C-alpha cells in the first residue's frame, strides 16, 4: 500500500540507480 | 485511504 | 518501461508528497 | 532488455 510505499520509495531511489547504472 | 479512489502508484 | 520511469520517479516524488501531505 | 527477466517494478 502507499504507506509501506513511503519506506520502499526512499530505498528505491538506489535501485533505478542500478538500472540505469548511474548514466540518468 | 482517502475518500478519493486508488492511483497508478 | 525503466526509460519513461526514469522521468516519471523523479516527477513521482510530488505525488508520494501529496498522499501523505509531506508528513513523511 | 538485460539477460535478467522482469523485476518487480
Amino acid at each position: 500500500p502507499v504507506e509501506d510505499l513511503i519506506r520502499f520509495y526512499n530505498d528505491l531511489q538506489q535501485y533505478l540507480n542500478v538500472v540505469t547504472r548511474h548514466r540518468y | 485511504g482517502p475518500s478519493q479512489p486508488t492511483y497508478p502508484g
